[PDB]
């Protein structure tokens, strides 16, 4: 909880030094962003960069081997491929199942086409596989900001 | 100016004073009744009044982008002092 | 030879803070050991380090 | 390019989009009244109340169809129209990834059938519209009140409702509990008059008569 | 016009007959309910609420709308009996806090402008 | 393209039994996290002494809201009512007036800050830049009737806090 | 809010890793908080001469939704051409 | 097949070792409820030719690999498991019957979107 | 003057790891079990 929540303060602090409040920014407005974003913004998101994957293997480590954690969450609840889509089911929840959907691919608003990334796919359907799907969902986040972070285009923030 | 109520109270820049019985002066009791001094109805008209030399006169007020709006007031009449709408400094023709 | 040098710093925060009076005030009613530059001082009377 | 703030135009979609338009309506000329395809590409289907269990299920199970997923499920009330309330399901693809709409049409009081069998998501988005427009739903597994408060009336997102509601609920020591009163407000909300005089987009005039 | 469709009941009688068992459920509700919530009601100012509820409606003709009064008061019914409701909303029929409203022309010219 | 999370399956030789029996009887992966929770406690621990260090923060923080004024002294708000037709709470009201000058200043000029939800839409909103958002967050009260602001408390913390804004605009106005 | 070089071999050792590349804090490696005035951009459609908005307004070139069939030999068609599937990543096809 | 893949990938189906039979065996029970259809159909015209059409391809290509590949519906599980919501679907609206004009006409301007 | 704002370095930015480095750390378990062996057998001594 803390080691991570502090790493979401400094998420909060870009989140104030572009809008102006750490939590509800109103930023991403119709017609494009509200505007441009601080000097000196990306060099800290990307010192952020660097130093998250540390930690967040840091949490696999107590979280994915460890014995009780698994055997309180493993398998437990399955959910059936077939089922979870009737159910509108959605995210990682069907990621967790194994049906191979993500709107970021399939159907990519934005720029998202232009990144490239790789989605985690579930297993087993149940709780563990689900969890693990969200911490390597953390690591490509963290690689598609790298990408998104070093071709940044010259141009307006607003049409 | 700042002047004091016949009760005692701070009359605002809008002329707002509670009178004798004006039973909602309790709020008031145990509290102030809080009134800017900085008047800006008064704070204006000491300023001087600009002797700019031309037909028609811009004002932004002052500050560039920071100022209000670009307009050009008329220093045409010859009985009064244009002023900028916005700010309000008075402008006049260099005694023509 | 850290442990000793900081316990050395650990005593010289005791002279920095002014003596001993200076540094139980300062531990008991800011909550700090550390000392800082002086950046400055306002009218009604804080310390800026 | 010429156009670097309008959107892309796809006409590739719109046209393959209309021709499985023109498929369903060939399909279940039973139930469907009207298909059109919207200029972002959007399809949208407008079909009989009657067909609400059929024509999803030709959606759900057929192959060149392969509609499982139910997006979201919705009533839009507009209290000008004969039957007041209008229903949209949003189904989305899999193998064939896209998103079809389907909307019927019923009034407070005729009943509009449950789909649920056809999609076991609906359950809940379908007792929100009852919970929330009125529009009760035939044979449902439990169609009881699921979003508003506990022994609540009216429907509220039906146009016709105030905004503020009609009663509050405030602590009373008098009783000793939390009471419902009627509703007297601290500041009535300034209803601003938007929507200039000057006619917007002349594409899409109303017709004189 | 007006030919339409029905919900379950077919004339004014079965309908008639559905708010029968629903007041029947109502009756054997009210004590149990009243021992359950600890309820500040008694056991007849229990009841009369609830006929003076049904009656409150007694200008109801349709039957369309018959049905749907009576699948309310069954989703009322299952509110209160498996303790989904809270006793402030069981309160919530009987006014207490709410003053007693005048109903003459003149108390009203009194009062202030209101019909 | 996508990654397989979980099909690592293990193998089955006299080692790799012996090291998951273990694993499993000597437990490890226990005292792992045993022995890294152990690093985090010899660390530096974040913590930022408060009131004393403040949390950092940008020149664009949505704050108490103020009523700025001119150079001159002069209040810069010329009643346009924009505010008031954009806050999405309708926290702000307004009643303008013909003054004793004439400049149209507002009689009233109350914004409701139990009502406000802090968004910074009335400062972008003002065309004269009258109405901001001071850098102050420190305004917890403890009577409803004082969050509820007037013009005269406005006019007030935009005294105040006036040093402030007026830094924080120069510092800011560029990319607004 | 560095350390011991005694407690730096004990954490490291322990969290089985060379921490000292990346720690959570922050040190003076921040962005400076006095940035130099940004000169911002402008758009596309800046300029002084043919930026008529009858050729670039968006809204105004928006049709209404093209009817297809109204109440009042063809194969069978697909919405979407079937999905195709996904590559195995790889970098690390499996976790 | 040689050596019989594990598992499709989706939890909700299991792999069936036989495949190309279950196929055929589907195929054919949908056909045959297909010629239960009316000729007049389109239903029965399209779903015979994407049927046919499904049943040549398979009987033709005995690999399951090349098998998916053609067949474009990912794993022959979720394949056989999309014939049997097909012949599902036939069935249950064999005497839906859709192929009837429409019930009614919407009532008046129930379509028009500028209110 | 020419227009900037927050932009990358020219070189772009350095590479972010996002792999999952967790280390690999301790004895064969033959090695665990022998040395708790030895040390019991130690203790019964
Ligand atoms: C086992 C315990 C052995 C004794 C403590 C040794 C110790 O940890 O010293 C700190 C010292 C440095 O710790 P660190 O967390 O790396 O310091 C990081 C910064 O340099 C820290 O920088 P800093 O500026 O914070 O350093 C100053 C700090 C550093 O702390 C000290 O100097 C504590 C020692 C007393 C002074 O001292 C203070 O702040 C003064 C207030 C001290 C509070 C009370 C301490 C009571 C200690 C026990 C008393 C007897 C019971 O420890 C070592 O170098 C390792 C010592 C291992 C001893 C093993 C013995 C078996
Ligand atoms: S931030 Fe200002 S403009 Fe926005 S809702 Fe609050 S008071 Fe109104
Ligand atoms: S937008 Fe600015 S000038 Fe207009 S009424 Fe509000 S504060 Fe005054
Ligand atoms: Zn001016």
């Amino acid at each position: 909880f803390f080691w991570m929540f502090e790493e979401r303060e400094k998420m909060f602090e870009f989140y104030e030094r572009v809008s102006g409040a750490r939590m509800h920014a109103a930023y991403i407005r119709p017609g494009g962003v509200h505007q441009d974003l601080p000097l000196g913004l990306l060099d800290d998101i990307y010192e952020f960069s660097k130093n998250f994957s540390f930690r967040i293997d840091e949490l696999e480590e107590m979280l994915t081997n460890n014995r009780i954690w698994r055997n309180r969450t493993v398998d437990i609840g399955v959910v059936t491929a077939e089922d979870a889509l009737n159910y509108g089911f959605s995210g990682v929840m069907l990621r967790g199942s194994g049906i191979q959907w993500d709107l970021r691919k399939t159907q990519p608003y934005d720029v998202y086409d232009q990144v490239e990334f790789d989605v985690p796919i579930g297993s087993r359907g149940d709780c563990y596989d689900r969890y693990l799907c969200r911490v390597e969902e953390m690591r490509q986040s963290l690689r598609i900001i790298s990408q998104c972070l070093n071709k940044m285009p010259p141009g307006e923030i607003k049409v | 100016g700042v002047r004091t109520s016949p009760t005692g109270e701070k009359v605002t820049h809008t002329g707002q004073a509670y009178d004798d019985g004006d039973y909602r002066r309790v709020r008031f009791s145990d509290r102030q009744k809080e009134v800017n001094e900085n008047f800006a109805i008064d704070l204006i008209a000491e300023q001087p009044v600009s002797e700019v030399g031309s037909r028609v006169i811009s004002c932004d007020g002052g500050g560039g982008a920071l100022g209000h709006p670009r307009v050009y007031i008329n220093l045409d009449k010859e009985t009064k002092t244009g002023t900028c709408g916005y700010c309000g400094l008075q402008f006049r023709q260099p005694h023509h | 030879m850290e442990l000793v040098q900081v316990l050395r710093r650990g005593l010289q925060q005791v002279s920095g803070h002014g003596g001993l009076r200076g540094y139980l005030r300062v531990l008991f009613r800011a909550n700090d050991v550390r000392v800082g530059t002086l950046v400055g001082e306002d009218k009604y009377g804080n310390k800026y380090y | 390019d010429t156009r670097p703030t309008i959107r892309p135009r796809n006409d590739v979609v719109h046209k393959q989009l209309s021709a499985f338009g023109q498929y369903v309506a060939e399909i279940l000329p039973k139930y469907v009244q009207q298909v059109q395809v919207s200029c972002f590409n959007e399809l949208e289907i407008f079909i009989h109340p009657d067909g609400v269990i059929p024509v999803l299920t030709f959606l759900r199970d057929h192959t060149n169809a392969q509609f499982k997923s139910l997006a979201d499920l919705t009533a839009v009330d507009v209290p000008t129209r004969q039957n007041r309330f209008e229903i949209v399901y949003n189904l989305l693809s899999l193998r064939f990834n896209s998103q079809i709409r389907v909307k019927t049409y019923t009034d407070e009081l005729t009943p509009i059938e449950s789909s649920v069998t056809v999609y076991k998501a609906a359950n809940w988005y379908e007792r929100e519209i009852w919970d929330m427009f009125g529009v009760f739903f035939a044979n449902h597994p439990d169609l009881r009140r699921i979003l508003t408060g506990y022994g609540f009336e009216g429907h509220p997102f039906r146009k016709d409702f105030p905004l503020s509601g009609y009663v509050e609920l405030r602590y009373d020591d008098e009783v000793k509990r939390v009471v419902a009163e009627p509703v007297e407000l601290a500041q009535e909300f300034r209803k601003f008059d938007l929507n200039s005089p000057w006619e917007a987009f002349p594409a899409y005039r109303q017709p004189p008569e | 016009g007006t030919s339409v469709k029905p919900i379950f009941s077919r004339d004014m009688n079965e309908a008639k007959r559905r708010v029968r068992e629903l007041y029947r459920a109502w009756y054997r509700e009210v004590p149990n309910t009243v021992h359950l919530f600890q309820l500040d009601i008694s056991v007849k100012q229990g009841r009369d609420k609830v006929r003076e509820m049904f009656m409150k409606n007694a200008h109801v003709t349709d039957p369309r709308v018959v049905d749907l009064l009576v699948i309310k008061g069954k989703m009322e019914l299952e509110e209160t009996i498996n303790v989904w409701k809270q006793r402030t909303h069981i309160m919530r029929f009987f006014h207490e806090t709410e003053a007693p409203r005048p109903t003459d022309f003149l108390s009203k010219f009194y009062v202030g402008h209101d019909p | 393209t996508y990654k397989f999370v979980n099909m690592r399956e293990p193998s089955m030789d006299m080692k790799s039994v012996t090291d998951r029996a273990a694993q499993t009887l000597l437990w490890t992966e226990l005292v792992r996290g045993l022995g890294m929770t152990l690093s985090y406690l010899f660390r530096e621990p974040a913590t930022i002494n408060y009131p004393f260090e403040k949390g950092p923060l940008s020149p664009r923080f949505r704050g108490e809201h103020a009523l700025r004024r001119y150079p001159s002294g002069e209040e810069r708000c010329i009643a346009c009512k924009l505010c008031e037709a954009v806050c999405p709470a309708q926290a702000i009201t307004i009643e303008a007036e013909p003054r004793a000058d004439g400049s149209r200043r507002t009689t009233r000029y109350d914004i409701d800050m139990t009502k406000c939800i802090y968004c910074g839409f009335c400062q972008e909103a003002c065309p004269v830049d009258a109405i901001v958002e001071g850098p102050n967050f420190e305004f917890s009260t403890e009577t409803h009737e004082e969050l509820l602001y007037n013009k005269e408390k406005l006019l007030n913390n935009g005294d105040k806090w006036e040093a402030e804004i007026a830094a924080n605009i120069q510092a800011d106005y560029l990319y607004r | 809010a560095s350390a011991t070089r005694v407690i730096q071999l004990l954490r490291n050792w322990a969290s089985g890793r060379d921490l000292q590349a990346k720690l959570q804090l922050r040190y003076q490696e921040i962005s400076k908080r006095t940035q130099p005035p940004p000169k911002l951009p402008v758009g596309p459609s800046h300029k002084l001469s043919n930026n008529y908005y009858c050729t670039r307004d968006g809204r105004r070139e928006a049709m209404p939704p093209s009817i297809v069939m109204s109440s009042q030999e063809k194969k069978a068609v697909t919405p979407a051409p079937p999905i195709k599937r996904w590559e195995l990543s790889k970098d690390q096809p499996y976790l | 097949a040689g050596l019989l893949k594990k598992t499709t990938g989706l939890v909700g189906l299991a792999v069936c070792e036989t495949p190309h039979e279950r196929l055929k065996i589907l195929y054919t029970k949908i056909l045959d409820v297909l010629g239960q259809i009316p000729k007049n159909a389109a239903y029965r015209k399209y779903t015979e030719q994407i049927t046919n059409e499904k049943l040549g391809m398979v009987k033709a290509e005995p690999d399951v690999k090349k098998l998916e590949e053609q067949l474009q519906g990912g794993q022959i599980e979720e394949v056989i498991l999309q014939a049997e919501n097909e012949l599902s679907l036939a069935r249950k609206m064999l005497r839906w019957k859709p192929w009837e004009p429409l019930v009614e006409e919407p009532p008046a301007n129930q379509w028009k979107w500028p209110i | 003057s020419k227009v900037k704002q927050d932009m990358p370095p020219p070189g772009g930015y350095g590479p972010i790891d996002y792999k999952r480095n967790l280390p690999r750390r301790g004895l064969s378990g033959y090695s665990m079990f022998a040395v708790g062996i030895g040390t019991l057998l130690f203790g019964y001594w």
